[PDB]
RNA sequence: UGCUGAAAGCAUCUAAGCACGAAACUUGCCCCGAGAUGAGUUCUCCCUGACCCUUUAAGGGUCCUGAAGGAACGUUGAAGA
RNA sequence: CGAUGUCGGCUCAUCACAUCCUGGGGCUGAAGUAGGUCCCAAGGGUAUGGCUGUUCGCCAUUUAAAGUGGUACGCGAGCUG
RNA sequence: GUGAAGAGGGAAACAACCCAGACCGCCAGCUAAGGUCCCAAAGUCAUGGUUAAGUGGGAAACGAUGUGGGAAGGCCCAGAC
């Protein structure tokens, strides 16, 4: 159910859950675990700036 | 490719009319002789014709070759037209007209009793011969074949309609 | 194109100069009263409420009484709403006589069949009984084998078995007109018609013709 | 204590209206089914939807990948005398022009009562005559 | 006329032209040579 | 079964533009059909009391008052176990 | 094997066609009337007597037809036995 | 070798094939074989080739201006198709 809430936001940003989680695992202490992942519904301007931070560690 | 790139050349005593769509040709045969396309363009320079696709479409010179095929016979259709070819042979088989309605004797309880489409009418100079009064290669081909479907030649008799585009034949008897 | 209602008075044989006696049914068609004409095309369709007879005022309730009040003081039972398509009829309430059939050759009649109750498979579907000669016991008025042995697991719906017969709507599809005289309320037809007092005998021109 | 919980009384819906005219059915079905379930918004459980109310007005003017219009049969088994009867796509879209869009999104939606609750948020016409103007539906081009 | 997926040319009168999606064969006087597909 | 004809200087029953092509099919005749919870269309009848409670936009009482309609009662049946 | 009624016929047909008839389309080494043959439509339809318990068999007579193939070599809380 | 005496994951159900071995738990994470269009969790991934067939998801013969992939030649601007 936390995977659904994260994947919905990733899809509304043009990124896939597999890439989003892998980028946040390639950066150190950025994954923050799904038990705190309310940032997938709190604010989308900040989520877009989290997707771009994950893209800066993914590739 | 080559047939869509042919100039056609308009003959003498002929008039051409066009308004961005539907090309019309006039001469000493027919009435209002014209042809339609919805994605192909047809245009006239001063004696030569050009065919091609509209802006935002491409035919590969295929449909331009199909439009050329019709307009290149329409210039003949309005100047000398087409020859006599349709005949019928056999005992009790006769061709006639009343008004513009055909009276076609083929051993039927109905003598076809038909008047054809528009810009096309029948005439019979002799009981053996059918003349088509028209300027369109397509309708004269279709009505000549609409009639060909009635009393198709019987295998050992070979009697009925003759039409010059094929040879009508009789089957060899045993013979007893 | 529409129809009429009228009451049966009997059946007889007219006799004809072809030797055949020609069995005929006699119907008295009093002009159909017309309770409402709907030429105004409300909800996209036109209609006429042709109406014949009335129900005793001790068995007419107010929901029905106000549905006949705008064309007369008598009310109840057969209102008969027919639809109108590809034909113009006079816009104001005016009764229709049996002269509606004075230029018609063929008709059909619809009504209600006699009560035949319980029936059973044999009297409902006119079905072949089992022979009681050379044995067979305890059942002879049954159809036999209601499904195809073991692999069905089930019976199919609406099959020719069981049910009750009569007391339902029925059509006779073709009758010949013989005589029409609207000054005498007369309709004379070649043939016979289904049912007695439960039958309303809705008569229509042939729509095939 | 639970981070978040899905509640069907808390889910609020407003009215929308879409175009079907000349639209490719393979794209119309995926976006319409996701819209009807809310699977273009934030998600949680599959046992509660987050959709909205949707009108289709011109439901048979769509375009399809069906290239041979005398194929398909649409059979439905009722059990009456073991029978079934066929209809082509060209005859089906003539009898039931309002039904093609519903059976197209049926492949994107769950079965039974949970599916029927979403099929009550979708309304269909083909006469292209608007009736719910007092609800003020929101107009969508894509 | 035999229902087949392959054709035989056995007389020189035959034109052997592709006609509506397949190769075909026919002869002016003899029905034995008419073949719907190859 | 064919007409006109392109992909393809030539050719073709096919691609585009077309006319024919069956008892059937689709329309058509008839009976049934809103559990079509998608509950449709239209007409017709009738009710004009007052106060109160709740974590009161929905439920629950008191006292007054009882339309349209229904059932019960009943003489019979070309309606019926 | 701590339970699997048998042969034909009747009785009920059912579901198909590698089509029996009917509809439609082509041939014959088919003059017509005949005899022989390829195959689209599964939409409408597809035998009785004699001898026998008989599938099989021979034998009398029809129909536009009596053909091919499946169903516990099709029907027993079905009939005949 | 798999089971019998080994649970679990894939193969639609599925001791025989594939994987891996079952003490308990987790306000904790990764992997095997196999998955990731809508259902039902995750790539409607990125890129080099192939395809109009439902091959994918029974099966030989055979032909072609359906298309993709090669090599060697003939006919030819002292002029070819």
């Amino acid at each position: 159910l936390w995977i659904a809430r994260i994947n919905a936001a990733a899809r509304q940003n043009g990124i896939s859950y597999s890439k989003f989680i892998n980028g946040l695992k390639k950066a150190s202490v950025e994954i923050d675990r799904k038990i705190l992942a309310d940032i997938a519904v709190f604010d989308k301007v900040a989520f877009t700036a989290l997707v771009e931070k994950a893209k800066a560690a993914l590739a | 490719s080559r047939v869509a790139k042919a100039p056609v050349v308009v003959p003498a005593g002929v008039d051409v009319k066009i308004n961005g769509q539907v090309i019309t040709i006039k001469g000493k045969n027919g009435e209002l002789t014209r042809t339609l396309n919805d994605a192909v363009e047809v245009k006239h320079a001063d004696n030569t014709l050009t065919f091609g696709p509209r802006d935002g479409y491409a035919d590969g010179w295929a449909q331009a070759g199909t439009a050329r095929a019709l307009l290149n016979s329409m210039v003949i259709g309005v100047t000398e037209g087409f020859t006599k070819k349709l005949q019928l042979v056999g005992v009790g088989y006769r061709a006639a007209v009343k008004g513009n309605v055909i009276n076609l004797s083929l051993g039927f309880s109905h003598p076809v009793d038909h008047q054809l489409p528009a810009g096309i009418t029948a005439e019979c100079p002799t009981q053996t011969e059918i003349v088509l009064k028209g300027a369109d290669k397509q309708v004269i081909g279709q009505v000549a074949a609409d009639l060909r479907a009635y009393r198709r030649p019987e295998p050992y008799k070979g009697k009925g309609v003759r039409y010059a585009d094929e040879v009508v034949r009789t089957k060899e008897a045993k013979k007893k | 194109m529409i129809g009429l209602v009228g009451k049966k008075v009997g059946m007889t044989r007219i006799f004809t100069e072809d030797g055949v006696s020609i069995p005929v049914t006699v119907i008295e068609v009093e002009a159909n009263r017309v309770t409402q004409v709907k030429d105004l095309a409300n909800d996209g369709y036109r209609a006429i409420q042709v109406t014949t007879g009335a129900k005793k005022a001790n068995r007419v309730t107010k929901p029905e009484a106000g549905h006949f009040a705008k064309a007369g003081v008598e009310a109840g039972r057969g209102l008969w709403e027919f639809r109108l398509a590809e034909g113009e009829e006079f816009t104001v309430g005016q009764s229709i006589s049996v002269e509606l059939f004075a230029d018609v050759k063929k008709v059909d009649v619809t009504g209600t069949s006699k009560g035949k109750g319980f029936a059973g498979t044999v009297k409902r579907w006119n079905f072949r009984t089992q022979d009681a000669t050379h044995g067979n016991s305890l059942s002879h008025r049954v159809p036999g084998s209601i499904g195809q042995n073991q692999t069905p697991g089930k019976v199919f719906k609406g099959k020719k078995m069981a049910g009750q017969m009569g007391n339902e709507r029925v059509t006779v599809q073709s009758l010949d007109v013989v005589r029409v005289d609207a000054e005498r309320n007369l309709l004379l037809v070649k043939g016979a018609v289904p049912g007695a007092t439960g039958s309303d005998l809705i008569v229509k021109p042939a729509v095939k013709a | 204590m639970k981070t978040f919980t899905a509640k069907p009384e808390t889910v609020k819906r407003d009215w929308y209206v879409v175009d079907a005219t000349g639209k490719t059915l393979g794209r119309l079905a995926t976006e319409l089914a996701r819209r009807l379930r809310g699977k273009h918004k934030a998600e949680y459980t599959p046992h509660v939807d987050t959709g909205d109310y949707i009108i289709v007005l011109n439901a048979d003017k769509v375009a399809v990948t069906g290239n041979k219009r005398t194929d398909k049969v649409y059979y439905h088994h009722t059990g009456h005398i073991g029978g079934i009867k066929q209809a082509t796509f060209e005859e089906m879209i003539a009898r039931r022009p309002e039904r093609v869009i519903e059976i197209a999104v049926k492949g994107m939606l769950p079965k039974g009562p949970l599916g029927r609750a979403m099929f009550r948020k979708l309304k269909v016409y083909a006469g292209n005559e608007h009736n719910h103007a007092a609800q003020q539906p929101q107009v969508l081009d894509i | 006329m035999k229902v087949r997926a392959s054709v035989k040319k056995l007389c020189r009168n035959c034109k052997i032209v592709k006609r509506d999606g397949v190769i075909r064969v026919i002869c002016s006087a003899e029905p034995k040579h008419k073949q719907r597909q190859g």
